[PDB]
RNA sequence: CUCCUCAUGGUCAGACUAUGUAGGGAAUUUUUGGAAU
């Protein structure tokens, strides 16, 4: 009850991932330490714009 | 292997050390540098009258032989560095067993 | 050059005598292996203090550090 | 199970245990059977609660003093039993604690201590230490 | 095969005398430098 | 709808930010899986968007 | 957050929206309450 | 407390303190009651609490803070980066993660720290066994850095198997991460039974996460894909037990045959097939039972088979020592009554086993010998005209991969009934099986002569109790198991009932026995229900060093590798009942002992292999249960709660049979390939339309991992197994394929390593380690690797105690491999045969297993390097010799000669005989001078001296004058014979199993290491000629040395050299 | 535990410092004794 078979019918990225992992986590750095320095305002925020 | 690091685990142990100078120690082993050099605590030492000491520390080359109890277990701490070794050196048809 | 080590090497397999630099012992024997820091071990040994035979030892192994010298017997 | 000819102290054979209600009580104890038994060689440590022994240290250990829940609930896990048989020597401080609520702990122990242990079947050495009380 | 070649040369060596007493459990006599005899 | 696909978001009351169409090639059971949609949360009945 | 910009996904349990994953800025706040 | 506050006010910090004191057992008792209960929302935010008691943190603090060396300004600045752990690990480089935690200074540090951070590459994949009952193999691998300061001393890490919401638990288990295990590829297996709505429509996938009971933020979750998983039919009934007790030996022909049974009346199970069986020829499925006489109705069988003078029979049983058992029982009885019939057990060699396959007219093999000898049926016509054949025990083609070497076995039978259109008559024999129906359907059978029953249809009832302890998957037993079966023993001993108790290992059968004797001293029964002044006189021997003390108290000792004299003693006295008890070790299943009663104490054995303990098979428990039937059949089965439903459900319910072709698919093919029956690739998918496997892969596709079930999609992926199988036999050189349907071609490598037998993964370790210039030590190490050697087992102590052996043997273990690895322990198994060390019987029964496998693996390694064309194929002959022998070259030839020791070599150096040939010219008064000894030893010591010849090489050239460069230059070598031999048996004591003699006659240069020619004979008579078609070398003067080397005997090498000319 | 070597990450113009599945701490200036009497 069974029938035959055929044998015609069967016939980097990493690297990207940890680079853009290790952008993702320098560009999280650099924003951190924004946070950092940003961590009287009224009229000298006035002045600066 | 290197009979020192055996040296290393008998911290807490009291043990009597025979010195090349003669002299006789006594005291529990704090700790042992690989040097062989033994630091000892609660120590009654007998220059060849005994005199009582906090802590003892003996350069490794001085000591002439350490006496241990007789009770040390010294199949299990001798057998240590070879498998220490081994540790820092460590397909289809996987199962042979079935279900 | 013939170095020491030939020299002991083909002393390898025939009796000698070590005089250790106490010279409170010599001992005699046939020269079984010396290994590269020079350690000695020997068979059959005799144990000659003060030039008299003490007794016969057997195998017997010498500390490299207490030879004084070897000669062949 | 120690010779008086033979000064060798026989370790493993005896163990001891010493119920002290209190972990403080129990600290203060742990310091005087030591100046007391140190001439033999012993290890005294205590096995309760803020004491933190493992599997291996009571092994090791010849004289316990524990209190009553945490000697309590070392004598109920049935891996241990080995420990249990060993112990020949079981004394219970201020038996009196039997009034207030923790003296359920010491009971049971005691309970356990007789019924529980019948296929070794060595009864140890039973001691209370009390305040003076009736009955 | 540093440490292959230094257990051979250990095992045919003099060092054949202590190997050969750790294997057979057999006593062994030691003449120490104060004068006193381990066996 | 087999695969539910929670994404990088900050949401506010009645209102959400939202990522990018996400990139799940990579992960197994996905054999061709298409998208279908997406789906969110409110407190209004609303007949519309 | 970046509302345009690339992510790594897999299968998993997703977390609630207040839970302690999402929300860190509190412990160092819960501890900074006390300070140091 | 978890955020580490410290106050001011102390009311509050008393209260913390409580709190800190009995936080972390609330919380974790709260989170056992979970997990018990199965419960995904609260269990896993419960174990980070539990986490967070014992480490004091959170999961927003980061993991690096539980690290007594990570620094304060660090942790800081990672907790305020708001940075996904995630990519801090995978970071690698150093430099890199300084600058990605943007301090320079402590990053090595830092990573150095990462790498001891607990991190896993997991991999799932699950499969049904049934409809109702599902198996999870995982791939866990630990990729972390062991330290004993930072981990402790292993680590437990909790596998929650949990559904596709994470809402309930469907199973659980804690596993130890030992120091071992981390970098190996560990597979850990488990069954779970699924719901009723949950089996009909079934989910995406389930979760599979894994979590540290001690490290922050571990968190691995890998999806169990559930796509297009399709779960078979329901269960069929096996065929009903009618009422007839009728059929008894009156019925059959001639009444000689019915001396046979010593009984009359037939059985319940046996009544039922007798009308198929001994009266017709057909294709007989009889199936099932363990208790039932499957022995009688395979006798039955063969009896059939010889009243149609027929004549040749294969009765094949994996199990090699029930098989000498059975041997044993047939041949004093049957052989007789038919009164010619010769009935014969296989050997390990191939040379051997064919002069029986051609002198017997009953075989009795292993299907890995049987399969081995019958894989040129082509070329060995013998095995062409084989009429009967009776597979027993067909359930084991589930075992592993040896049952799918017994399948392949089955399927070219088949596959050679079909092609030489040849009338076999298949009668498998196997257990209670529901996928029973397919497997006979495959093999040439009907729905009428299948025969498939319940276990349930046994005539003696028998209780399997199954009882469930906690903590016990990560040991062999604990102590309420041993309580539980000393009052199951007790309750025995006091009726009249027997009992038996089983064990994992001779260690453990020793503790439990001394276990018992300490409960029974106490308690009133000790009894030996026989006095104590009548066992002494039974064991006077008292080999088994310790068999004395145990059973002189009423518990026996039974395990392999015994004293056989001592072993009988105990046996003798359970049957008189004397020893009331009896420990029986797992491999000594095959040993079956009737009990009353049957205990089965653990049911994890230690295998070193896995690095950790896993339960026994299905297959071994049905063993076990077999030995015991009554007043009331009794079996005691201590076990675990995650095995529990898979023995309570296996046990009681027959065993779906599956096909592990799939591993084995590389070495089958190759065999086909040499055989080159498959000539294109076509012809090899027409090949595997007869396997089991086959038709397995039709009714549950799940299981193998074609996800589409269909004509078309079975037909695909098969072809994509098959061309991945045929890449990796052309890259290792086993084949070619060349288009023009397609030609396929065999290279040298395949050749042997296909008619040995040895597995595609062992020929390419082969062929990677050996090279040129190659010592005898390399060679040595690479024998040891091979993936025969997974079937020899090691608990804890092998493995130490190879530790303590190395000390002691000739040779060193390559530092680049791994110690715990089964590659080491048959590398000191071998320096212990070489030097005869006195070894534990418990090492004595893993060094013969060795030895089984040897042989075939020895001869590969010699004969690659002939492949490979290098003259250093002489040390490998030497090591070949050393096997077959047991003595080293260097050391002694005279140790060669058989019972050879220090005293008695000396007096061969008093009478100064160097080689053994010198044995030979001896004469008998010396000979008594020397050997003091047994009869028995002497006798051996002269068949050595006999059949040892002391042969000569001689040779005879076509052209000396003529020689030309690269041309086929045929020279004839005249080799001759002192005495004729009668048979060519190879003698030797440490070696068990029966050789045959062969020779290897060899050309090669000495200073090139340039082997030009090699044959091997197999010289029966006493004077022959041989013809070395060998290519010349290049031109100019050439030096040419021929040996004579035998496989067996050290010290034959003959040589003769001599050098030609060549233009 | 300590010093060296090596590797390494960093900083400075070879040196310094943290970490390390690393090697080591018996042949003239130190730790495998010229000490012993």
């Amino acid at each position: 009850p069974r029938p035959l078979f055929m044998k015609k019918k069967a016939n980097d990225d990493a690297r990207v991932l940890q680079t853009k992992k290790e952008n993702m986590i320098k560009n999280i750095d650099k924003a951190n330490q924004v946070a950092k320095n940003y961590e009287n305002e009224e009229l000298i925020k006035q002045c600066l714009l | 292997m290197k009979l020192v690091n055996f040296l290393k685990k008998l911290r807490n142990e009291q043990v009597t050390i025979e010195l090349k100078n003669g002299t006789t120690v006594w005291g529990t082993l704090q700790s042992v540098s690989p040097q062989m050099n033994a630091i000892l605590t609660d120590v009654k030492l007998t220059l060849p009258n005994i005199a009582s000491l906090q802590y003892i520390n003996i350069r490794g080359n001085t000591i002439r032989q350490i006496i241990l109890p007789d009770s040390l277990n010294l199949d299990s701490l001798l057998v240590d560095q070879k498998q220490l070794n081994s540790l820092r050196r460590s397909a289809n048809k996987r199962p042979r067993r079935g279900l | 050059p013939v170095n020491p080590k030939p020299f002991l090497k083909g002393l390898v397999n025939h009796r000698v005598g070590v005089k250790l630099k106490f010279n409170s012992t010599e001992y005699r024997g046939t020269l079984v292996s010396t290994d590269n820091y020079f350690n000695l071990q020997l068979n059959e040994a005799e144990e000659f203090v003060a030039g008299v035979s003490h007794g016969t030892l057997g195998e017997i192994f010498i500390r490299c550090n207490n030879v004084l010298y070897i000669r062949e017997l | 199970h120690y010779n008086p000819k033979t000064k060798k102290l026989n370790l493993s054979a005896f163990k001891i245990v010493y119920i002290a209600p209190l972990k403080a009580l129990v600290q203060e104890q742990v310091r005087e059977f030591q100046r007391r038994l140190a001439f033999l060689g012993i290890k005294v440590a205590e096995l309760t609660g803020d004491s933190r022994l493992s599997r291996k240290q009571i092994d090791e250990t010849q004289v316990l003093v524990s209190t009553p829940e945490k000697w309590d609930i070392t004598t109920r896990n049935s891996n241990n039993l080995a420990i249990v048989e060993l112990v020949r020597l079981l004394i219970i401080d201020e038996i009196h604690l039997l009034h207030d609520d923790r003296g359920p702990v010491l009971e049971s122990i005691v309970a356990r201590t007789f019924w529980a242990s019948k296929y070794g079947q060595e009864y140890p050495r039973i001691i209370g230490l009390s305040a003076t009380l009736p009955n | 095969e540093l440490e292959e070649l230094e257990e051979f040369e250990f095992k045919h060596g003099p060092m054949s005398l202590i190997n050969d007493a750790m294997v057979t459990r057999t006593p062994v006599i030691i003449s120490l430098r104060n004068n006193h005899k381990i066996i | 709808i087999k695969t539910v696909v929670l994404v990088p978001q900050l949401g506010h009351v009645g209102s959400v930010q939202i990522s990018n169409i996400p990139d799940i090639g990579d992960l197994p059971d996905t054999e061709g899986l298409e998208l279908l949609g997406w789906i969110h949360t409110q407190t209004e009945e609303l007949k519309f968007m | 957050f970046n509302q345009e910009g690339d992510y790594n996904f897999k299968y998993g349990i997703p977390l609630e929206f207040y839970n302690e994953m999402h929300r860190p800025v509190h412990f160092l706040q819960f501890s900074e309450l006390a300070g140091d | 407390y978890f955020s580490q506050l410290k106050f001011e006010g102390f009311a509050l910090n008393s209260d913390i303190v409580f709190i800190h004191q009995n936080a972390g057992r609330l919380l974790r008792a709260m989170f056992e009651i979970c997990l018990k209960r199965g419960w995904g929302h609260p269990t896993r935010m419960l174990l980070n609490l539990c986490k967070s008691a014992t480490t004091k943190m959170w999961p927003t603090n980061c993991p690096l803070r539980q690290f007594k060396t990570c620094p304060v300004e660090v942790i800081k600045r990672l907790e305020a980066s708001t940075v996904p752990w995630g990519d801090y690990l995978q970071l690698e480089t150093p430099a890199e993660v300084g600058r990605a935690i943007r301090s320079e200074k402590y990053g090595k540090q830092v990573y150095d720290l990462l790498k001891r951070f607990p991190k896993m590459s997991v991999t799932c994949n699950a499969q049904p066994i049934t409809r109702s009952v599902m198996r999870f193999n995982i791939e866990i691998i630990a990729d972390w850095i062991w330290d004993m300061n930072v981990h402790g001393s292993l680590e437990p890490f909790l596998l929650m198997l949990e559904d596709t919401d994470g809402d309930s638990i469907l199973y659980y288990d804690v596993l130890f991460i030992t120091p071992d295990i981390v970098g190996h590829e560990f597979t850990l297996s488990f069954t779970y039974e699924l719901k009723q709505h949950n089996q009909n429509n079934l989910p995406p996938n389930f979760f599979l996460t894994l979590i540290s009971e001690n490290w922050w933020h571990s968190e691995f979750e890998i999806p169990v894909s559930f796509n297009g998983f399709k779960l078979p039919k329901k269960f069929p009934p096996p065929t009903p037990l009618l009422e007839n007790i009728s059929i008894s030996t009156s019925e059959l022909g001639n009444d000689d045959f019915s001396e046979v049974f010593e009984f009359k009346t037939f059985n319940k199970i046996q009544s039922q097939v007798f009308e198929s069986l001994y009266n017709s020829n057909d294709s007989v499925f009889v199936g099932s039972g363990k208790g039932t006489g499957k022995t009688a109705m395979a006798e039955l069988a063969l009896l059939n088979h010889w009243r149609q003078n027929k004549g040749r029979a294969v009765y094949i049983n994996p199990s090699g020592e029930k098989i000498d058992f059975l041997l044993s029982d047939w041949n004093k009885r049957f052989s007789h009554l038919a009164g010619g019939k010769i009935i014969n057990k296989l050997g390990n060699d191939p040379s051997l086993n064919l002069k029986l396959l051609a002198k017997s007219h009953v075989l009795l093999a292993t299907p890995v010998q049987f399969e081995l000898l019958s894989r040129r049926w082509r070329q060995r016509k013998n095995i062409q005209s084989l009429e009967l054949m009776i597979y027993d025990d067909a359930h084991e083609i589930s075992q592993g991969v040896y049952g799918a070497v017994y399948e392949t076995l089955i399927s070219r039978m088949i596959f050679i009934a079909t092609q030489l259109e040849k009338k076999i008559r298949f009668v498998c024999l196997s257990n209670c099986l529901a996928n029973a129906r397919d497997f006979g359907e495959w093999a040439g059978m009907t729905k009428s002569n299948i025969y498939n029953f319940s276990p349930s249809e046994r005539i003696e009832p028998l209780e399997i109790n199954i009882q469930s302890f906690k903590d016990v998957e990560h040991i062999s037993f604990n102590f309420s198991m041993l309580q539980m079966a000393f009052e199951a023993s007790a309750a025995a001993a006091g009726n009249r009932n027997s009992s038996s108790v089983f064990l994992p290992s001779r260690k453990d059968c020793m503790e439990v026995a001394s276990a018992f004797m300490k409960f029974s001293k106490a308690i009133e029964w000790d009894m030996l229900n026989v006095e104590e002044e009548q066992i002494v006189p039974y064991i006077e021997k008292l080999t088994d060093g310790h068999l004395r003390a145990p059973l002189k108290h009423g518990v026996g000792i039974l395990y392999k590798g015994m004293a056989s004299n001592d072993e009988r003693i105990v046996k003798r006295l359970y049957e008189y009942g004397a020893v009331s008890v009896l420990l029986i070790s797992k491999d000594c299943s095959a040993f079956a002992c009737k009990t009353d009663e049957v205990i089965i104490l653990g049911t994890n054995l230690y295998d070193g292999a896995e690095h950790k303990y896993m339960p026994y098979t299905i297959n071994e428990l049905l063993e076990m249960v077999g030995l015991a039937s009554g007043m009331a059949g009794k079996v005691l089965i201590l076990t675990s709660h995650n095995m529990k439903a898979y023995y309570k459900k296996f046990l009681i319910e027959p065993l779906p049979t599956e096909s592990y072709l799939q591993y084995i698919i590389h070495d089958t093919l190759n065999n086909e390939i040499a055989n080159s029956i498959i000539q294109s690739k076509q012809d090899c998918v027409d090949w595997f339309t007869y396997s089991y496997f086959y038709r397995r892969i039709h009714v549950n596709p799940s299981y193998y991992g074609v996800r589409d079930t269909s004509p078309h999609g079975i037909s695909v992926f098969l072809s994509n197994l098959v061309e991945t199988c045929l890449n990796d036999l052309v890259e290792s050189s086993f084949i070619e394929i060349d288009d023009t349907t397609e030609i396929i071609s065999t290279l040298s490598n395949g050749l042997i390593a296909s008619h040995y037998g040895v597995s595609f993964f062992t020929i390419q370790s082969f062929v990677s380690s050996l090279s040129n210039t190659s010592t005898l030590k390399n060679m040595l190490y690479v024998l040891s690797t091979a993936v025969e050697f997974e079937s020899v087992p090691l608990r804890k102590g092998d493995r130490a105690l190879l530790v303590k052996l190395s000390k002691r043997l000739p040779l060193r273990f390559p530092e680049h491999t791994s110690s715990g690895s089964v590659s080491f322990k048959v590398f000191l198994l071998l320096q212990a045969y070489f030097s005869r060390l006195e070894l534990p019987v418990d090492f004595q029964n893993d060094l013969k297993d060795i030895l089984e496998k040897v042989v075939p693996l020895i001869n590969v390694v010699v004969d690659i390097l002939s492949a490979n064309g290098y003259l250093n194929a002489t040390t490998a002959m030497d090591l070949a010799q050393m096997l077959i022998q047991g003595v080293w070259d260097v050391d002694n030839p005279l140790r060669q000669i058989p019972h050879f020791n220090n005293k008695i070599l000396e007096k061969c150096k008093e009478i100064n005989v160097e080689t053994v040939y010198d044995i030979m010219a001896l004469e008998d008064e010396e000979r008594d001078e020397i050997l003091t000894l047994t009869d028995s030893q002497l006798a051996q010591v002269a068949a050595f001296v006999n059949n040892y010849p002391n042969v000569e090489l001689t040779y005879s050239l076509n052209n000396s004058d003529s020689l030309i460069s690269g041309v086929k230059q045929k020279i004839t070598i005249q080799l001759t014979r002192d005495v004729e031999p009668e048979n060519l048996q190879v003698t030797s004591e440490k070696y068990p199993f029966d050789k045959l003699e062969s020779w290897w006659l060899v050309l090669g240069e000495v200073s090139k290491k340039e082997l030009y020619a090699i044959k091997k004979v197999t010289l029966n008579k006493e004077t022959q000629q041989y013809e070395l078609e060998f290519d010349t070398p290049t031109s100019g003067k050439h030096n040419l040395t021929i040996w004579c080397v035998c496989d067996s005997y050290l010290d034959a090498d003959k040589e003769l050299s001599f050098e030609i000319n060549v233009k």
